[PDB]
């Protein structure tokens, strides 16, 4: 079994900046993509960010596009997400999850494994 | 991509069949997954691909695909099953989650 | 564009250049070893047959046992096969070297496709397939030209050059590419049969037959042209190289300009039918050529006819399937290999019966393709008028 450890969060003045970290443990980082999601207090989930280490592609949700940033250091297998602007709506519990991204060869063609968040690290909390 | 899950809330007793519907305004192929979230715990995956079956989930949780409709079925409702379910779309780069369905006992 | 992608494309370009090296040298091997048409039909089709046979197992090995190692082994085998083709002086040795070269091709190509699928982002599943066809066609065209231009010095220079290029590619692969060492602790048990169980085969019949006809015609044309011109007009290999290279260059430069403009006026199916009609009209004229420059320019006006067909079939595959870029690419590659087999074998077997018989066979195949397109016209009309 594997598990991702998540660190960060706390009291934040609106419009400030913060760095949240998700450190991997025991699973492949190159063959996986790290995804950050949020949960508002008493509300539903919504996927926030996405990064793939091998391909290098990054993507962000349309609700929050281009404001925050994401990065992944393969040297020690960690993922960083940076908030540059905060508001009262942004308060939530953030989770870090992984989806495998690797091809498998059926005879005469490759196919991609499906998108499914296997392991979820314990979420941190951010206020204001 | 807009995604709608029904019903918003649903009350059922022990051992009763529970059916949850999830519909997308646009085609998403069969990349719809189903998650279960406990109160105050990290969401745990239930079904990865449409009509598939993850490892460790009891067989009583099943998925079905019919055009736009994605249906989650539970034959028996053990009291341990009280949680909030979600349908997730991951066909494209953007990812969307359903509203949720907190089940009453 | 990093060095990884350049090396990955070079690994495909060299391998698909290795197919066309034999053809321009046939003005010698037909008389030096006393071989007939069927001998060449087997000798050239051996590469395609071996590649088609070994592609499944090569891909399986690349998946299970890593990708860099499989690519490196394939490059080593390709270099060894080219060198053994060069050194040998018997039909059996050349046959075995062609088989080994086909094995190396069919064990490298899946590895490179998988490595590109790994490196390339998820949203570029269509553009990468376009690069696949572009590089494959460029190699298939520039094969005979380089082969003949090197055959002028000696009978064995082109294959030494191919082996040296293979060694250089292997060195670059060792020094440059890299794949991860770790693996997933627990995967999924799906084994992916779902796509094969969710396919309408009737909607895929027309593109398959179209691409098979295109591949058969294009592969058989070179084999037929070399022998026909070496007999009737007794070209030197230099002339064959000039003809093939000029025709390919003209076709490429006209395709990169006029295809989209033609598409804004014509549908893909009707344009494919018109291109087949133009090709068969030109092949009818090919029979009556009795001089130098007429049969020289015949190839120039022929290659455009198929360079206006190949991208059309590629776009047809991309559009008619949907989100399944991988399956469309797999079908296109498999049937291109099957065509590259079925072409030269027939074009060599029919050469012994008569000098012009394979021209008739190519004409008949083009007519079959165009009438198949015309038959599908009724189906598309029925689909169109039943919904609006």
């Amino acid at each position: 079994e594997v598990q991702l450890v998540e660190s960060g969060g706390g009291l934040v003045q609106p419009g400030g900046s913060l760095r949240l970290s998700c450190a991997a443990s025991g699973f492949t980082f190159s063959s996986s993509s790290i995804h950050w999601v949020r949960q508002a207090p008493g509300k539903g989930l919504e996927w926030v960010a996405s990064i793939s280490s091998s391909s290098g592609s990054t993507s962000y949700a349309d609700s929050v596009k281009g404001r925050f940033t994401i990065s992944a250091d393969t040297s020690k297998n960690t993922a960083y997400l940076q908030m540059n602007s905060l508001r009262a709506e942004d308060t939530a519990v953030y989770y870090c999850a992984r989806m495998s991204v690797e091809n498998h060869w059926y005879y005469f063609y490759w196919y991609m494994s499906p998108y499914a968040m296997d392991y979820w690290g314990q979420g941190t909390l951010v206020t204001v | 991509i807009q995604m709608t899950q029904s019903p918003s809330s649903l009350s059922a007793s022990v051992g009763d069949r529970v059916t949850i519907t999830c519909r997308a305004s646009q085609s998403v192929s069969s990349a719809v997954a189903w998650y279960q979230q406990k109160p105050g715990k990290a969401p745990k995956l239930l079904i990865y691909s449409a009509s598939s079956l993850y490892s460790g989930v009891p067989s009583r949780f099943s998925g079905s695909r019919s055009g736009t409709d994605f249906t989650l079925t539970i034959s028996s409702l053990q009291p341990e099953d009280f949680a909030t379910y979600y349908c997730q779309q991951s066909s494209s780069s953007l990812i969307t989650f359903g509203q949720g369905t907190k089940v009453e006992i | 564009m990093n060095k990884q992608i350049f090396v990955l494309y070079f690994n495909i370009f060299l391998i698909f250049l290795g197919i066309g090296l034999v053809i321009p040298v046939l003005p010698v091997y037909l008389k030096d070893l006393g071989l007939t048409g069927s001998d060449l039909g087997l000798l050239v089709a051996a590469f395609a047959l071996s590649q088609m046979i070994i592609s499944p197992f090569g891909g399986t090995l690349a998946d299970k046992l890593g990708k860099k190692l499989i690519i490196c082994i394939g490059l080593i085998l390709f270099s060894v096969s080219e060198f053994m083709f060069a050194v040998g002086h018997n039909f059996s040795v050349l046959m075995l070297s062609r088989v080994i070269g086909g094995m190396s091709a069919g064990m490298v190509m899946p590895g490179v496709t998988g490595l590109i699928a790994d490196i390339s982002p998820s949203h570029q599943k269509a553009k990468n397939f376009g690069y696949m066809s572009a590089i494959i066609n460029s190699g298939f065209i520039l094969g005979p030209g380089i082969g003949g231009f090197m055959a002028e010095v000696s009978h064995r220079m082109p294959f030494y050059f191919a082996g040296a290029l293979g060694i250089l590619a292997f060195i670059m692969s060792i020094v440059l590419i890299h794949d991860p060492k770790k693996s997933t602790t627990s995967g999924f048990q799906k084994l992916e049969p779902q796509l094969l169980t969710k396919i309408n085969w009737k909607v895929f019949i027309t593109p398959v037959i179209l691409t098979l006809v295109l591949s058969f015609g294009l592969s058989a044309f070179q084999t037929l042209y070399s022998l026909y011109t070496a007999d009737k007009v007794n070209y030197s290999p230099k002339d064959i190289s000039i003809a093939i290279t000029g025709g390919g260059i003209f076709g490429a430069l006209f395709q990169i300009y006029f295809f989209d403009k033609f598409m804004k006026y014509f549908s893909e199916l009707t344009f494919i039918a018109w291109s087949l009609l133009y090709s068969v009209v030109v092949l009818i004229l090919l029979v009556f050529a009795n001089d130098y420059w007429s049969i020289m320019l015949i190839s120039f006006v022929v290659f455009i006819g198929f360079n206006m067909i190949r991208p059309a079939i590629t776009n047809y595959f991309s559009n008619i399937a949907g989100e399944r870029q991988g399956f469309a690419g797999g079908l296109n590659s498999t049937f291109t290999s099957m065509g590259n087999f079925i072409g030269p074998l027939i074009a060599g077997a029919l050469f012994d019966v008569h000098i012009e018989a394979p021209i008739y066979m190519a004409i008949g195949v083009s007519l079959a393709g165009v009438v198949i397109v015309l038959i599908e016209k009724q189906h598309r009309a029925k689909l169109k008028e039943q919904n609006m």
